[PDB]
């Protein structure tokens, strides 16, 4: 072993200490209403969870057309999707809680 | 060759150190 | 408790005070009789030099390791010098330095000397000078 | 002849150039500060050697010939106790320009009025800036000063042919 | 600290040592050091998003250098900063080799007296080292300054006694 | 304080000089259509933002159905979502502009 | 050139030989159903994507 | 103990760079 | 001067090595 | 507007330039009288090694700790010497000495040699030579 490429080597290793990941991944538990997420043994509750806004807004059951010929109509909204157990989503750590951004699905 | 021999030395030290935990 | 005086001590910065020891006193002790000394139904004070002499007169007087009140510092090994038990010039010698290791404990007194030294019949003399701040 | 002068805090100035025992002065192109090293000798032991004290962050002037060379801040102070030395470190003032720390947004500005709105926002006089006809765009978002100045003046370098300094 | 087989988690300096160390006595060498590199004396708040909401500058230190150096901290939703603990003021140090007992390890306050002005001062050990070689033994401390012990007592505690037992 | 330790410490702090920060966060000024975003006391306009392409779609006033019974109907659209001031935002340093990821919510 | 300048420039490059870009820039050459994105020189494939729901 | 005396010097002129910044 | 020459020679080979590659 | 990180203010920084010692001027002196000289009414006044003579006869006239004006620097120790407290040898060397040391802390004079010496009944005599920059 040569000194110098030992010193290099502990100069490489030693300046990672402080790095910390850019993302998490995780793993729910809990449908969307009551959501759970786990991860690195660690299950988040809401009190720690910051979540896209479409998320939300993407629930909304029903919603009404406008008046023609003297009826209207009713119409479901098709896009509502609740994470079902076992899903995998894509987050980023903001202080002390997650911000999560996206659930990934292979296609 | 004075220069091999301290840093021999210095990186031994510094494997030790890191083997002890450094805060 | 701010200040860092082991390098420099600040400009502004005034030493609280200089160090000094206080006027020795004692009460009054009469060599002839062994006795402290009354003085208009009370013990006398002297200070000084006076003091001094008495401290050393009560010093010398006194042997070694003989009391178990006194520490290991008090006291004079003389009593080991009667009947002639080292040789003439080992007793001069011992005598000058048990004599000066005694004397100097005391924080008043400065340097001992042991000058002169003759022996006749079965008496040893000596001059002693000592040297105090007064 | 050289000459040393001490300020110190209070008002007092002294000449200190009969005690000074050792004087280096150097600098780096890669650093803006100067810096100024130097020994005088004071014993404990000896009271005939006792000097006056030059406490930490006082100004320190240095002149070659009547004319001053350096002007800085004292930075450490050091003393054995076997030789009767204390040691001194000194530094310049350009040492001021790497605390400073801001956010800017630079569209099309010329690289001179780059650098002069820099000195000017962390308050710094300016003697004279070189001139560039070259303009820069750039966002800066936690930089100092000094590495904003000399990215701006390395991309002014980039065309002039040239080589700058602080 | 590890003692045997133990885990045990002390505050620094509860213990003070016995033994004292004195110039005329049992020292072998000392240097004294100060230094002014790691101060801050200026403290500036970011909220989440990175703009500022407040500043604050302490005097005491500003005093001693004229300098600003700033120093920058963030605060998220559910914390509030405390301002007054980033402050940092100048250091001052002492390296000492002498003779002790094996009582003087890290985590512990000693006393060093000064020759000069015979003044006394109360030091925490950061590091320590023990050698034993050839029938002699050294200890070898790097000391941090914390204050000067008062002349007599501070706060002057009296033993609170009532007058009259019963 | 013992030599190799400082070192150590040393190494460990210049190792992270050249090091940048994964995400920013923003604060929004003005509505969607004249979009402003705000960070690190650095206002943003439009020629500095690269935004998500649904963040865009979602604003559509007005769509139709199909005919049947020889009439239609009109439905307006309940996703619209314009940015009110205040908000928080996830962005990606590109370049010299910042992308516009998702909007951030407390659920 | 100052050694001590060198040697903090030294440290300063080579605490940075192991990072890693946090993320990458693509553009697509086929339409959604058989999407194909390239980026630094690289094609990916539907075996090589996960994409939002 | 040079190795130490060595590391000391090297840490105390390092860090002085530091304060006076560099490029 | 010591400490000098000694960094010196250390960032000497440093570079060189840096040049020649390592794993 | 912009800030000063220096210890004081930009007046301290100007300095003066270094010129020669302006000439040495002093009032006129009558040693046999011991008596200012008024010249038309007015004191009169000397230049260059007048004045110099007139300083080094008043310093050679004081003693040296009597007078609280004075610091501990000025003044001769020449009344030590007065009947015969030393040998001759040493009285000799203790003269020169205290001749030199007196004189050389006027800036305005470089060297000072005291050379003929002889002892005659009660009388001791000495030749001084002074250097100056004129």
């Amino acid at each position: 072993a040569n000194p110098i490429n030992e010193f290099i080597g502990i100069i490489r290793e030693e300046g990672k200490y402080h790095n910390q990941p850019s993302f998490f991944i995780g793993k729910i538990k809990s449908k969307l209403p009551d959501l759970k997420i786990e991860t690195n043994n660690i299950i988040l509750e809401k009190e720690d969870i910051l979540i896209d806004s479409w998320m939300i807004d993407r629930q909304l059951e029903t919603f009404d057309t406008e008046t023609n010929q003297e009826h209207q109509h009713e119409v479901k909204n098709p896009f509502i999707d609740n994470f079902e157990s076992g899903d995998m989503v894509i987050m980023f750590r903001i202080g002390e809680k997650f911000a999560v951004v996206s659930k990934l699905v292979s296609l | 060759a004075d220069i091999e021999k301290i840093t021999s030395k210095l990186v031994a030290s510094i494997q030790l150190a890191q083997l002890g935990g450094v805060l | 408790s701010t200040i860092f005086p082991f390098i420099g001590v600040p400009e502004d910065y005034i030493l609280p005070k200089t160090e000094e020891l206080p006027i020795f006193r004692e009460v009054a002790w009469d060599f002839e009789k062994d006795e402290p000394i009354l003085e208009k139904g009370d013990f006398k004070i002297i200070e000084k030099k006076e003091a001094l002499k008495v401290w050393i007169y009560k010093c010398i007087k006194t042997n070694r390791y003989e009391h178990e009140i006194y520490s290991l510092e008090y006291g004079t090994e003389l009593s080991e010098l009667i009947g002639q038990k080292y040789t003439k010039g080992l007793t001069e010698s011992e005598a000058s330095r048990f004599i000066k290791e005694a004397l100097l404990i005391n924080p008043y007194i400065l340097e001992v000397n042991v000058k002169s030294a003759n022996f006749n019949r079965d008496i040893l003399s000596a001059n002693v000078k000592v040297s105090t701040i007064y | 002849m050289i000459k040393i002068w001490v300020h110190i805090k209070n008002g007092s100035i002294y000449d200190i150039t009969d005690i000074v025992d050792k004087v280096s002065w150097s600098g780096d192109y890669k650093s803006p500060s100067r810096t100024l090293e130097f020994s005088i000798i004071q014993s404990s032991f000896d009271n005939v050697f006792q000097q006056i004290d030059i406490p930490i962050a006082s100004t320190v002037c240095f002149y070659v010939d009547e004319k001053e060379l350096f002007r800085g801040m004292i930075i450490n102070r050091s003393k054995d106790s076997s030789s009767n030395e204390i040691s001194f470190v000194s530094k310049d003032m350009g040492f001021l320009l790497t605390q400073s720390e801001v956010s800017y947004n630079f569209k099309d500005k010329l690289v001179e009025d780059i650098a002069k709105q820099v000195f000017a926002e962390n308050r710094l006089s300016v003697g004279i800036i070189a001139k560039t006809n070259v303009k820069y765009t750039k966002m800066f978002i936690g930089v100092n000063g000094y590495d904003t100045i000399m990215s701006a003046y390395t991309e002014a370098s980039k065309k002039t042919k040239k080589k700058y300094m602080i | 600290e590890a003692n045997l087989d133990k885990f045990n988690v002390i505050e620094k300096g509860t213990v003070t040592l016995s033994v004292m160390f004195e110039e005329g006595f049992n020292i072998i060498n000392t240097t004294f050091s100060e230094s002014m590199e790691n101060v801050k004396n200026k403290v500036i708040v970011v909220d989440q998003y990175g703009s500022k909401i407040s500043e604050k500058i302490d005097n005491e230190i500003f005093k001693e250098v004229n300098v600003i150096m700033q120093k920058v901290i963030q605060q998220q939703e559910n914390q509030d900063v405390d301002i007054d603990s980033e402050f940092n003021g100048i250091e001052k140090s002492c390296s000492l080799k002498g003779y002790g007992d094996v009582s003087c390890i890290t985590g512990r306050g000693v006393k060093v007296k000064d020759s000069y002005t015979k003044l006394v001062g109360l030091f925490y050990i950061d590091t320590d080292k023990h050698t034993w070689q050839n029938g002699e033994y050294q200890i070898e401390l790097e000391l941090n300054f914390q204050n000067l012990m008062d002349e007599k007592s501070a706060g002057q505690d009296e033993p609170k006694e009532e007058s009259n037992l019963g």
